[PDB]
């Protein structure tokens, strides 16, 4: 049954009207088969953007029910070399369908991670065999396809997912299931996905079982925030007014009970600290050079190691020395 | 329809617009014969194949066919097929005029095995009068010592701006395009000495847009957005380049490695600003660079970077 | 059988000898324990991911709750533990770990049922996560997703960040605090009490305030006070003092450091930290103390503060890439002298 | 000579009486003996303690050792050669002797070795990269029953935490000068040397800060100059680079200028050529630099500045006078 | 007078960038100059031996000096070199493209109108690195020797220990000047010692009698110690006539003992 699969793979789109965000290239697929010229595709795009969604609806609209068998699926999990091509992807591409009559399609995902040898061998069965068959590259990033490989296919570069569509799936979820959201907690999700689905999905599963009711009551920014985890915005915020206005003392015991009380790290609070000063109208732009240049220092002093004490009372120092100009 | 890659794809040594020495070199060679073995080693994307490619035609005129063994990468090149099949092709009988050889074409020769390339030597040297090897490489340090002592070694080089801008003007003139200065410079931008890769990025910006300007081309082939990239190096106060770093470079999806590379390439390219702030501002985007290759990448290094900027143009 | 147990632990270090057995046992991290426990009498154990600081008993709390749920009989045939002694590329994450979680559950004997729940479901730990490569990690995903009927998964790390974010969505996460002096000191004097170690008032609360969240390390300060203080046969009571000599830390030195850092010229400063450089010790352990007791007391200005924290941050970073000790530490006092 | 006098058990010690009392503590029962890490000064005589504590735990034939070969393969057809100390007791290892390949010697050998265990001494275990101490950190815990290790080292700072956590850690504080010339005047009434006055055994230790190694090295080759006569004013002969590296100071304070910068880079060439670190020229050259009286304490400070910095290069760097020059360049901008 | 060829088809030696480097042209834009030495340093692909040879002509170059600082900001750059250049080996190659912008400071901070002539240069560092692979090998020889003899030497001798501290010693001891002891007995007594001392560090005596004719074929020690101690060359030739006198008297005293 699909009630044990996760959210993200129980709300995985399975026709091409489910594919939000990408607007621009969906219609232009929907275009390009029903006027039949389906050149080879080639999808960029970051993780959780919906390209093997949408690839899987669109084999499906083509081909049917049936589509599991009428096309050649390849991935990284799979075995893909030289050899592997020259036979597999070959003899797909000069024989035809078992099951029906048209033209086929091999879906290369994640192919950014196939042989330099391979892509040279595959870019001239895609030049070759190109009457009865089709090839779909699906890639994150575009450096790791050759010159020649990349040239042959129509390039499609999938957007993070906007404000609007995101929204519209977060509404056909909370429809599909007994749970209400709150206006800000759905801004403070999307704040913390960056166009991922698959984060909202997961992080709306897991408030969902953090409800610990019968669901008769509302999701709000605090089941958020304490349950997709990072410091949470009230702590962050506590930390950095004891930092700007409380004493030396008074702000390091503040910064160490926080930091101790639920586990935080120092390079979570640094960043959520960056985050929350970059709204701040400031005077003369010498407190923000100095407080960028010596949070940028302790974080890269913080991704190799050292003393977390020595370097909280560093972040410390920093932002006080920092906003000390602004008087 | 075909690419424009393919369908102009050189067939005399004159369309070439590659390295010049070279290019002449072969012309004369197939002009007046006695082809010798050859390896031409190089970059991606430079006429390498269509170098070898035009001096085979050039050299057997209507007996291509039947004088030419190609066997690229994606045939088998083992210890079994140069023992059997081009040893054949070479002790094959074919009557051609005095002055031509038999051609064996062998594309990207770097991956060819040691039993292989072992075993091509006597090969090659027992029929050095009616049989003569091209191989095609991007690494000569990947072909054994042995064979390349056998052969001319021809180091292509990357193809500067004036000849892929020349290349690209005359494919516009034969597709009847309309482009502009700044689209075609930030096409031989995006291409870095990369011919198939500009003549793609062109034919891909017409099929997709029809006019080729720098918008359109940092559109279709977003990837850092330089002209974007420039106006925020040269932001005169800090929240200006902050707010253009986070809306045009980071809230689109542009990533850090993307960013700083570009703005390196702006950089070095500036003129605006003297020599000694030039350097300095290089000097900055070269540390960045290093802690985001060593795994820091994030907006925080990419905004000190700019404040370190701005701090050494606050005189 | 049991009673070579009991003697080989007997003759075990503390650290080993101590070992938490049951979910009781632990001490400080009582908000895991409590769903471990609840999760006991029913059968939805979910996919966990235990992060934290190390010491504070991640390893010793699954392996008390695999124990509670299936008896010392099923402990060896429904647990598969990979550490970081392993191998754990794609190749291992493909074959083996899939091989294990695709099979069926062991049959429970007679006597298992009787006294231990036995869930239907296996457990595959995997110790140390931080050394697994991320695409290994990405492998690990369907296998947890689609064979959690059959088993479920549990890692253990100290970085959550080096877990690709899937993977610790997947799995409930569960942080496990430093253990201070506050949450500690019962296990300490318990620890104490069970080894006869006569020490003064201050003397455990102090070992955790030198472990810095580290119930591992204060056990094995213990240990090594309590033998120092059984070869001399004194009968006297262990002090702060020797507990802090063995530790890496004495107050004496550090404050003849403030007093030369305070008063004092170039020459006089260069004097004494040659001199101090003859007694070994750490350049990181003296550069935290002198951190600790800048930032603590409440004598100096916030602007000395801001200083004295950005000049030991220097030192620390320039400390952390080889340098010598004697010149990073001689170049910090000269700097905070100056102040 | 230093090898011809040393102790070669616990009661043979002549210094640091609590350490010895506590290495006797420790090895009175040397079966339920965890893992051991010795730090302090280098030259105060730890590797001869360790050896010591070794022959009380093992019979007198810990001495009697031999040096073998064994051959290892990296990812490459590279071949890596090391040679190790064995004995019928304990083996001695040193991972210092090769470049990152550290881990993969110490796996593989610690695991094929892997009373009733065998002994184990990482000699220099600061030069053990973080990845072999890694590598280390579980087979010191899946294998302490057949293996116990006894890490000698100048300086726990490069000692990651799991490591430092899982041995103990005893500290060997370098000996007083009163014990160093008592060591020394034992050794001058054996070796029969001529002392006009004994004061001149406590110079020594005055002039070795506390390095035993370096004093009797020291005392040893001043005897062969005075012709085995030590007098009243008999030169302490300060090793050659230090000699050489008091000029360059001399000449750094006297003047500055590219020209001088020129013979001061050859110079460093001279020394570095002769298998001379460039970290204890920079910081001999360094602390012999802040011992001139002309200068203040702004230029001291600052020379001592550029010097860390400068130490941080050469230790992120390889090309060791391409910092040498810099920081040279830089003390003569300041003064 | 052949070179319109090569003005046609080939680079600029790395030795002429250099050279240009120092220099500055009056009569053009030093932005225009920049951006040609610029292009001349990408195109010869070889920025690390243009910066060597950059760091050994800037000592000889003339360059208006107020206290030696534009040195001072060259050893950062340089530095900043070398750790670039390390992180090559570590790293995919994008860092190359800032490779050459070091020697392109050299033209800012150093280029003056004063510098017309051209200083040709060398390799002492391949010489360097030579002499001290060859010095290392001897050192690691000398290191398997004592492991060998002393049981227990070996535990106590870094390699830095042993080149700064045990074998300037062990040769100032060979060195010195038994000619000034009357004492008889004392002189017998001190040559036991050395023997002791050769034979623990397994230094044998050879006669090397590679000497054309001239009556005296020189003793040396095998391995020769003299060339990792002997740094000053004033030093060496008062050392070695020194040292033939007293080698003779120890290798018949080893000859006496064998
Ligand atoms: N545009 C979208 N509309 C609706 N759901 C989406 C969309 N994009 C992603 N999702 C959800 O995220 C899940 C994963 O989508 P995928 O297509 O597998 O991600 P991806 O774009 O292929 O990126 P990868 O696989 O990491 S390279 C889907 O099953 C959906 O539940
Ligand atoms: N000098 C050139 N003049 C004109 N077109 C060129 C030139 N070099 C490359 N091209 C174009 O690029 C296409 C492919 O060139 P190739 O010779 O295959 O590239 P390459 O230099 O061999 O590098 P490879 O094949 O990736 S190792 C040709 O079909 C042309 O359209
Ligand atoms: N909460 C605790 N209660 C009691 N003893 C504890 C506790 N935490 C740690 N210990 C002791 O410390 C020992 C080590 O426990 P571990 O679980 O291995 O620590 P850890 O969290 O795994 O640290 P790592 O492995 O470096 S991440 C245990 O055997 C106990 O003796
Ligand atoms: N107990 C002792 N009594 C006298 N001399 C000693 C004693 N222990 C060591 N020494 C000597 O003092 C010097 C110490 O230097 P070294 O042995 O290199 O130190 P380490 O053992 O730490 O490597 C050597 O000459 C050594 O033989
Ligand atoms: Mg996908
Ligand atoms: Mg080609
Ligand atoms: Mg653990």
């Amino acid at each position: 049954s699909k009630e044990n699969l996760p959210w993200v793979e129980k709300y995985r789109p399975e026709t091409l009207d489910e594919v939000y965000g990408q607007n621009e290239v969906i219609t232009t697929v929907r275009k390009f088969v029903d006027e039949g010229k389906l050149p080879h595709l080639l999808f960029y795009g970051p993780p959780g953007t919906g390209k093997t969604s949408t690839i899987v609806a669109l084999a499906r609209e083509i081909y049917g029910k049936n589509y599991s068998n009428m096309v050649l699926e390849l991935n990284a999990s799979d075995d893909r070399g030289i050899d592997v091509v020259r036979n597999q992807i070959k003899d797909f591409a000069s024989t035809r369908q078992i099951f029906s009559k048209g033209f086929k399609l091999i879906i290369l995902d994640e192919a950014d991670a196939m042989t330099n040898a391979a892509q040279n061998a595959l870019r001239r069965v895609i030049e070759r065999y190109t009457k009865n068959t089709r090839f779909c590259v699906l890639a994150n990033y575009a450096h790791k396809l050759t010159p020649a490989l990349l040239s042959r296919c129509t390039r499609f570069r999938f957007q993070p997912l906007p404000q609007e569509a995101i929204e519209r799936r977060i509404a056909n979820v909370l429809v599909h299931e007994k749970l209400k959201l709150s206006p800000n907690a759905e801004k403070a999700l999307i704040e913390l996905s960056n166009g991922d689905m698959r984060r909202v999905l997961n992080v709306l599963q897991s408030c969902k079982a953090t409800l610990d009711n019968p669901d008769e009551d509302e999701i709000s920014d605090d089941v958020i925030y304490e349950c997709c985890g990072a410091p949470r915005p009230s702590d962050l915020k506590a930390v950095l007014k004891s930092i700007l206005e409380d004493d030396w003392g008074t702000a390091h015991y503040t910064l160490n009970k926080v930091r101790s009380a639920k586990g935080l790290a120092l390079i979570d609070l640094i960043e959520g600290i960056v985050k929350i000063l970059e709204d701040y109208e400031l005077q003369n732009e010498e407190t923000r050079v100095h407080l960028l240049t010596k949070l940028a220092d302790i974080e890269y002093s913080i991704s190799k190691g050292g003393n977390d004490q020595i370097q909280g009372s560093a972040v410390i120092g920093a932002i006080k020395a920092s906003f000390e100009n602004e008087t | 329809q075909l690419p424009w890659v393919e369908k102009y794809r050189p067939q005399v040594l004159s369309d070439i617009v590659g390295n010049k020495e070279t290019i002449d070199r072969l012309q004369q060679i197939a002009k007046d014969g006695n082809m010798p073995h050859m390896i031409i080693s190089g970059m991606p994307g430079i006429g390498k194949t269509t170098s070898v490619h035009c001096l085979a035609h050039e050299l057997l005129g209507r007996s291509y066919a039947d004088g030419v063994l190609e066997l690229n990468a994606s045939d088998d090149r083992g210890i079994d097929v140069v023992r059997n099949q081009i040893k054949h092709f070479a002790q094959k009988k074919l009557h051609l005029p005095p002055g031509k050889h038999k051609i064996v074409i062998l594309d990207e020769a770097d991956s060819m095995t040691a039993g292989a390339q072992q075993a091509l030597r006597r090969t090659m040297e027992l029929y050095s009068n009616s049989t003569r090897f091209a191989f095609a490489c991007n690494q000569s340090n990947k072909i054994i010592e042995p064979l390349q002592s056998r052969c001319a070694i021809l180091r292509y080089s990357k193809l500067s701006d004036e000849d892929v801008l020349k290349r690209l003007l005359q494919i516009i003139k034969l597709e009847d395009v309309k482009y502009t200065n700044d689209g075609l410079e930030a096409i031989i931008f995006t291409a870095e000495g990369d011919m198939r890769q500009a003549i793609n990025n062109l034919q891909s910006t017409v099929a997709g847009h029809g006019l080729v300007n720098a918008d359109n081309v940092f559109k279709i082939v977003d990837s850092p957005h330089p002209l974007i990239v420039k106006k925020m190096l040269l932001a005169s106060n800090l929240e200006d380049s902050i707010q253009i770093l986070r809306t045009d470079l980071w809230k689109k999806g542009y990533s850090s490695i993307d960013i700083v590379t570009t703005s390196f390439r702006v950089t070095k390219n500036l003129a605006q600003v003297k020599e000694s702030v030039r350097l300095e501002m290089i000097k900055e985007i070269g540390l960045t660079h290093m802690r985001i290759l060593e795994g820091v990448g994030t907006y925080l290094q990419l905004a000190s970077m700019l404040a370190k900027i701005h701090k050494l143009n606050n005189k | 059988s049991k009673l070579a147990a009991e003697q080989s632990l007997a003759q075990q270090p503390w650290v080993e000898k101590y070992r938490p057995k049951n979910l009781d046992e632990v001490t400080a991290q009582d908000h895991a324990v409590t769903v471990l426990k609840k999760t006991l009498k029913s059968a939805n154990l979910p996919h966990m991911l235990f992060y934290g600081p190390p010491g504070t008993g991640k390893t010793s709390t699954i392996l008390a709750l695999t124990k509670e749920l299936y008896g010392p009989d099923l402990m060896k045939s429904r647990i598969l533990e990979l550490n970081a002694s392993d191998e754990r590329g794609i190749s291992i994450v493909r074959e083996k770990v899939k091989n294990f979680a695709r099979l069926t559950v062991s049959k429970p004997s007679k006597h298992d049922l009787e006294n231990y729940p036995c869930p239907p479901y296996k457990i595959i730990i995997l110790d140390e996560a931080d050394s697994m490569t991320a695409d290994a990690q990405s492998a690990l995903r369907r296998t947890m997703e689609t064979y959690s009927g059959v088993t479920r998964f549990c890692l253990i790390c100290n970085y959550v960040t080096r877990i690709i974010d899937p993977l610790a969505s997947r799995c409930s996460k569960f942080r496990f605090k430093a253990l201070d002096a506050s949450n500690a000191i019962d296990r300490l004097r318990f620890i104490s009490e069970q080894e006869n170690v006569k020490c003064d008032d201050g003397v455990l609360e102090r070992i955790l305030d030198i472990s810095a969240g580290d119930l591992r390390r204060g056990i094995t300060l213990l240990q090594s006070a309590s033998k120092g203080a059984q070869y001399l046969g004194d009968g006297k009571n262990i002090t702060s003092t020797q507990v802090e000599e063995l530790a890496g830390v004495p107050h004496d030195i550090l404050i003849e450091i403030v007093e030369k850092v305070k008063s004092g010229d170039f020459d006089e400063i260069k004097k004494y930290v040659n001199t101090f450089m003859k007694s070994g010790w750490s350049a990181a352990s003296v550069v935290n103390q002198l951190h600790e007791y800048y930032i603590t007391n409440d004598n100096f200005d916030t602007n000395f503060k801001n200083q004295i924290s950005w000049l030991l941050f220097t030192t620390d970073s320039r400390l952390n890439n080889g340098t010598n000790e004697h010149i990073q530490l001689l170049n910090l006092l000269v700097k905070i002298s100056q102040l | 000579w230093v090898d011809k006098y040393r102790p070669k058990s616990l009661n043979a010690l002549s210094h640091n009486e609590e350490l010895t009392n506590f290495l006797k503590s420790l090895s009175d029962q040397p079966r339920d003996l965890p893992h051991l890490l010795l730090y302090g000064p280098n030259g105060t005589g730890k590797k001869t303690r360790c050896m010591a504590l070794l022959e009380s735990i093992f019979g007198p034939g810990v001495y009697r050792l031999k040096i073998d070969v064994r051959q290892f393969v990296t990812a490459s057809n590279r071949k890596l050669e090391l040679n190790v100390v064995s004995s019928p007791y304990h083996l001695e290892i040193t991972p210092s002797d090769m470049g990152n390949n550290d881990r993969i010697v110490i796996q593989e050998l610690l695991k094929e070795v892997a009373h009733r265990y065998k002994c184990v001494i990482i000699n220099e275990a600061n030069s053990l990269t973080k990845d072999a101490q890694a590598a280390l950190r579980r087979t010191m815990e899946k294998y302490s029953k057949n293996i116990r290790l006894i890490m000698v080292c100048d300086s726990m700072s490069p000692i990651i935490a799991p490591i430092k956590s899982r041995c103990l850690l005893i500290r060997c504080p370098a000996p007083s000068d009163s014990e160093i010339s008592t060591i020394l005047s034992d050794v001058v009434t054996n070796e029969r040397i001529q002392l006009e006055t004994k004061d001149i055994l406590k110079r020594i230790a005055q002039a070795s800060n506390g390095n035993l190694r370096v004093s009797l090295l020291m005392l040893e080759s001043m005897a062969l100059n005075n012709e085995l006569a030590l007098k009243s004013s008999s030169p302490i002969i300060k090793p050659d680079w230090i000699i050489v590296i008091h000029k360059l100071t001399r000449k750094i304070v006297k003047e500055r200028s590219v020209n001088s910068l020129i013979e001061c880079r050859a110079v460093l060439y001279d020394l570095l050529a002769h298998c001379i670190p460039a970290n204890i020229i920079l910081k001999e050259l360094t602390f012999s630099l802040l011992d001139v009286e002309t200068l203040n304490t702004t230029n001291k400070s600052s020379i001592i500045e550029y010097s860390s910095v400068f130490d941080e290069r050469l230790s992120l760097g390889n090309k060791a006078i391409f910092h040498l020059e810099g920081f040279i360049a830089k003390v003569m901008c300041c003064l | 007078n052949t070179w319109a060829s090569s003005n046609k088809d080939s680079p600029i030696s790395w030795f002429k960038i250099v050279n240009q480097l120092f220099r500055k042209d009056p009569h053009r834009d030093i932005k225009e100059q920049f951006y040609e030495l610029l292009n001349q340093v990408e195109l010869n692909g070889n920025s690390d031996r243009i910066l060597q040879g950059c760091f050994n002509i800037f000592p000889y170059v003339k360059y208006s000096d107020n206290g030696i600082r534009k040195p001072a900001n060259i050893s950062d750059w340089l530095f900043f070199h070398d750790l670039m250049y390390q992180s090559m080996y570590a790293h995919n190659g994008e860092l190359l493209r800032y490779s050459a912008l070091v020697p392109l400071v050299f033209f800012q901070t150093f280029g003056d109108i004063a510098n017309k002539d051209d200083i040709r240069m060398k390799n002492s560092e391949y010489e360097q690195r030579e002499l001290k692979r060859a010095n290392s090998d001897i050192v690691s020889l000398i290191m398997r020797h004592i492991s060998v003899q002393s049981p227990l030497m070996a535990s106590f001798t870094d390699r830095k220990s042993l080149i700064f501290e045990i074998l300037p010693y062990l040769d100032s001891m060979i060195s010195s000047d038994f000619n000034k002891i009357r004492n008889l007995k004392l002189k017998q007594a001190i040559m036991e010692e050395l023997v002791q001392l050769l034979k623990s560090f397994q230094l044998n005596l050879i006669q090397n009698r590679s000497e054309g004719f001239d009556v005296r074929g020189g003793l040396t020690i095998d391995p020769p110690i003299d060339e990792v101690v002997l740094l000053n060359p004033k030093h060496i030739n008062e050392v070695q006539h020194k040292r033939a006198n007293n080698l003779s008297s120890l290798l018949a005293k080893i000859e006496e003992n064998r």
